[PDB]
């Protein structure tokens, strides 16, 4: 298991291998934090979230 | 959906219903964005709406929400013998304001789906279908996780052929599964508390009978032409 097949490369959401590096990108209406990993709601309602309000 | 349980306040938002004149669901489909609905090319055959926010019909929430269809954008290359590109879009007249209850699935990219979300354990599946192969509808709309299928178990299994558009999902003996009604509903895979949608709920032989499975549109396969058809 290397970069994207070990944990997901530490990726919120997806998982890209490119030239032996993991490099992560988020579903529409998300964006990239600033440590290249986590994926952040531009708005309210995202994607794929149960509605808790 | 046989077994299972109601989904909760919150837990289902991104289902639909279609409904007919008489106000009465014949098949599911899943929230895309504010403009579009996915559903089964097989639901599409005259005159329907979709309700969303809905979870129980013999009772007004205050969350549900009747929306007119502009556009239906059927699969071309669908077959009704095999059931092969069972997939259709609706673009509808109004947009969808998103609220509890109300919210879209999240759209994966192809090769991280099939590589990380199929190869998770289970999908769940959701509908206001029937609650055993010969009753009636659901009043209340229902989920259910369901394992992946292994590919050549569920060609084993078959009367009828199995595409590279459709895969399997749920149990060998257990008695859990999809049924009538719950066609062109979500099949979606939680990933860090997060729902991306895997499949469209497309047929079966009978419903959760013994070596037989689910199947299932496999979204994977189209996603560029989600994309264009969500863009004219
Ligand atoms: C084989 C397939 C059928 O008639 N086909 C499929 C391919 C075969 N060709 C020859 C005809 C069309 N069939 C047989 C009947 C069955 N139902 C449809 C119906 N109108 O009675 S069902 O309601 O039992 C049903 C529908 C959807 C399901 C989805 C899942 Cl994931 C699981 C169980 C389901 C049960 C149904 O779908
Ligand atoms: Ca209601």
């Amino acid at each position: 298991r290397k970069l994207c097949s070990l944990d997901n490369g530490d990726c919120d959401q997806f998982c890209h291998e490119e030239q032996n590096s993991v490099v992560c990108s988020c579903a529409r209406g998300y964006t990239l934090a600033d440590n290249g990993k986590a994926c952040i709601p531009t708005g309210p309602y995202p994607c794929g979230k149960q509605t808790l309000e | 959906i046989v077994g299972g349980q109601e989904c909760k306040d919150g837990e289902c938002p991104w289902q639909a219903l279609l409904i007919n004149e008489e106000n009465e669901g014949f098949c599911g489909g899943t929230i895309l964005s504010e403009f579009y609905i996915l559903t089964a090319a097989h639901c599409l055959y005259k005159r329907f709406k979709v309700r969303v926010g809905d979870r129980n019909t013999e009772q007004e929430e205050g969350g549900e929400a009747v929306h007119e269809v502009e556009v239906v954008i059927k699969h071309n290359r669908f077959t009704k013998e095999t059931y092969d590109f069972d997939i259709a879009v609706l673009r509808l007249k109004t947009p969808i304001t998103f609220r509890m209850n109300v919210a879209p699935a999240c759209l994966p990219e192809r090769d991280w789906a099939e590589s990380t979300l199929m190869t998770q354990k289970t999908g769940i599946v959701s509908g206001f279908g029937r609650t055993h192969e010969k009753g009636r509808q659901s009043t209340r709309l229902k989920m259910l996780e369901v394992p992946y299928v292994d590919r050549n178990s569920c060609k084993l299994s078959s009367s009828f052929i199995i595409t590279q558009n459709m895969f399997c999902a749920g149990y060998d003996t257990k008695q859990e599964d999809a049924c009538q009604g719950d066609s062109g509903g979500p099949h979606v895979t939680r990933f860090k508390d997060t729902y991306f949608v895997t499949g469209i709920v497309s047929w079966g032989e009978g419903c959760a009978r013994k070596g037989k499975y689910g199947i299932y549109t496999k979204v994977t396969a189209f996603l560029k032409w989600i994309d264009r058809s969500m863009k004219t």
